[PDB]
């Protein structure tokens, strides 16, 4: 399965 | 860019469907580099574009020609393939459906998120718009891959302003910019000072 990303802001 | 013509007039390229690259000036921070695909230009605010950047799951709204944080904006001649999707039928019925979308943690354990499939994305039409009950911003994924792997299970106010009551006690103002066609009570909202696209049922 996909992994959740860290995202800016 | 916006090209002065001159005093009251400016011209611009039609960039919907185009590949772009530009720098972004983080506030008091370094310049970051970005490349992506312009998906749409918002009718109620034609200087606002919706963009999908390579390697970044959220769909962003930026005023590409006016926002001063954008630099060295390059519109590429690259032609995005108009693919005829694996299964148009399977894609089209997926729209407007509540879903359970499996992700996995660093821990390797399962993490299942309730979501709603909103639409097939413009331009990159094998991709889908999706939002999540616990994370109500606009995301974009090749969900047919998730579906076939078994990681996805299936179950106007535009133009008006909105105010959101922040936990601070502050108030965030935004504009309703889009009505979801498969679900007209659900809308995209752009808040000032935030480049995410928020997705809420306004009923
Ligand atoms: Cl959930
Ligand atoms: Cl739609
Ligand atoms: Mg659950």
């Amino acid at each position: 399965a996909r992994t959740k990303q860290t995202a800016r802001k | 860019g916006s090209s002065h013509h001159h005093h009251h007039h400016g011209s611009r390229r039609n960039i919907v469907g185009c590949r772009i690259q530009h720098g972004w000036k983080e506030g008091n921070g370094p310049v970051t580099q970005w490349k992506g695909t312009v998906l749409d230009q918002v009718p109620v605010n034609p200087s606002l574009y919706l963009i999908k950047y390579d390697g970044f799951d959220c769909v962003y709204g930026l005023e590409l020609n006016k926002d001063e944080r954008v630099s060295a904006l390059e519109v590429l001649p690259d032609r995005v393939a108009t693919s005829r999707i694996s299964d148009a039928h399977l894609a089209d019925t997926m729209i407007g459906k509540a879903v359970e979308h499996m992700f996995e943690t660093e821990d390797g354990s399962k993490d299942e998120w309730r979501g709603m499939v909103l639409a097939r994305a413009p331009v990159m039409n094998t991709w889908f718009y999706i939002t999540y009950e616990k994370d109500p911003v606009l995301y974009m994924y090749q969900l047919l891959d998730d579906y076939k792997e078994g990681d996805l299970r299936i179950m106007s106010l535009v133009g008006k302003q909105v105010e959101y009551a922040k936990e601070d006690g502050s108030k965030r103002t935004g504009m309703v910019i889009h009505q979801v066609e498969a679900k007209p009570s659900v809308y995209f909202i752009k808040f000032d000072d935030d480049f995410h696209i928020y997705v809420y049922d306004l009923v």
